[PDB]
RNA sequence: CGAAGGUGUGCUGUGAGGCAUGCUGGAGGUAUCAGAAGUGCGAAUGCUGACAUAAGUAACGAUAAAGCGGGUGAAAAGCCCGCUCGCCGGAAGACCAAGGGUUCCUGUCCAACGUUAAUCGGGGCAGGGUGAGUCGACCCCUAAGGCGAGGCCGAAAGGCGU
RNA sequence: CCCGGCGAGGGGAGUGAAAAAGAACCUGAAACCGUGUACGUACAAGCAGUGGGAGCACGCUUAGGCGUGUGACUGCGUACC
């Protein structure tokens, strides 16, 4: 099955309405070192909550 | 599946080689033609 | 004072750039380059090289600060198209297009 | 034959540099001569390592149209027109103004 | 002191059209009256090039299968080293003839090629590698068949044969 | 000189009458794809225009007007060969 007429660029437009992105509504500060990391993740030198966890 | 084109070096010099061409008036015919044309290679022979 | 930087002839589609352009136009560059840190897509280093590239520029050649830029202008464009044969069933060819893009960046102090 | 030759003093018709004089350096085989300070450039020059050379901005000169000098006369203090003869067995060029030989 | 061409604006004739001028361009154009035509395009499932739509949709080529630690690197699910697991074994192992022709080994690079990434490759660039009295070819001998001095036959070209 | 992988690509300085003359290089049309501004559109049914017509933004102004863009609501109206 295939069409019979061609859509157009407003129809597009239309159909793509829904395909934004979404952004990360804040990060999260550690209480030792002030590194900013992803909320329940470990940084980037090695700190969850406070504690260093890798070496 | 088998196809139509099974090498065979032999074969191909005795049925289109400079020899055989030069062996008949034809194949003369043929040598004028492709030299009056201009080509770059002959016949089939390395 | 306004300052430029361009990536010609990038490795992908304007659609796919086009989605993390959205992301970040009119923001302070390090509200931008935090939001670009964690976007899981590959359009976001590359747009993030050319960021980098323009402030940096910003600092030498024009005595900028960076605490007061802004993200002024971004915007992708569609570049040439390499052809490429792609075989099907029974004999057939289709054609393979290869898409890239232009991307411009613009900071500015006001 | 050729009017113009190597170490002869010729002062310029045409360009930026109408006015001056020199001497020819060389004759090139396409019709262009490199007259002494005359007709200068400034080349942007990359380093090699090897030879033992650095780079820099170096101001050299480049090559002047033919028809675009004159042999200069002397006597008059003016630009000239050269011509042909033969005078004992051997051709010789000389001045048209004064038929004066070179 | 700005030609043709490209792009806006103002005026003008019943129409096909005409005139003036701002920006771009960087060296050519042509009145009037006459003369000659490859002289005007939306259609021919017309011819050649460029670019859309479906759509960021189908698919990424045998359901033999992977896990973890260290190394290098701008970056490692796929490269290198180590331990464990799984698959073939009258083959999915080892070797000749035919066919191909540098794909072989070492160093260096990651644009394009590899249906994904690539630090890796049968990819790019440069250098190296094939040593015979006894292995093969050439050489001596003939099969089927081919060519064939003189010869027989056929308008020519040619056919069959010692 | 600077950012970047001793990349690709770019920003300055310098050459030249000119670099949107930078090697993918005279001029640079159209289809097709974007960024910014003004106005319209989430109770409304069809070849998408034509006649009538509020409101909003903007330039003149001889303060009387006019021009230019958009166009709610309403009569008529089923492409070309």
């Amino acid at each position: 099955a295939v069409q019979q007429n061609k859509p157009t660029r407003s129809k597009r437009g239309m159909r793509r309405s829904h395909d934004a992105l979404t952004a990360v509504t804040s990060l999260s500060v550690d209480k030792t070192s002030g590194e900013k990391h992803l909320r329940h993740h470990i940084t980037a030198d090695g700190y969850y909550r406070g504690r260093k966890v890798i070496a | 599946m088998k196809r139509t084109f099974q090498p065979s070096v032999l074969k191909r010099n005795r049925s289109h080689g400079f020899r055989a061409r030069m062996a008949t008036k034809n194949g003369r015919q043929v040598l004028a033609r492709r030299r009056a044309k201009g080509r770059a290679r002959l016949t089939v022979s390395k | 004072m306004e300052t430029i930087a361009k990536h010609r002839h990038a490795r992908s589609s304007a659609q796919k750039v086009r989605l993390v352009a959205d992301l970040i136009r009119g923001k302070k560059v390090s509200q931008a380059l935090d939001i670009l840190t964690y976007t899981n897509k590959k359009a976001a280093v590359l747009v993030k090289k050319v960021l980098e590239s323009a402030i940096a520029n910003a600092e030498h050649n024009d005595g900028a600060d960076i605490d007061d830029l802004k993200v002024t202008k971004i915007f992708v464009d569609e570049g040439p198209s390499m052809k490429r044969i792609m075989p099907r069933a029974k004999g057939r060819a289709d054609r393979i297009l290869k898409r890239t893009s232009h991307i411009t960046v613009v900071v500015s102090d006001r | 034959a050729a009017k113009i030759r190597r170490d002869d003093e010729v002062i310029v018709l045409t360009g930026k540099d109408k006015g001056k004089r020199g001497k020819v350096k060389n004759v090139l085989s396409s019709g262009k001569v490199i007259v002494e300070g005359i007709n200068l450039v400034k080349k942007h020059q990359k380093p090699v390592p090897a030879l033992n050379q650095p780079g820099g901005i170096v101001e050299k000169e480049a090559a002047i149209q033919v028809s675009n000098v004159a042999i200069f006369n002397a006597a008059t203090g003016k630009a000239d027109r050269v011509g042909f003869r033969f005078e004992d067995g051997k051709k010789v060029r000389f001045f048209k103004s004064n038929s004066e030989t070179i």
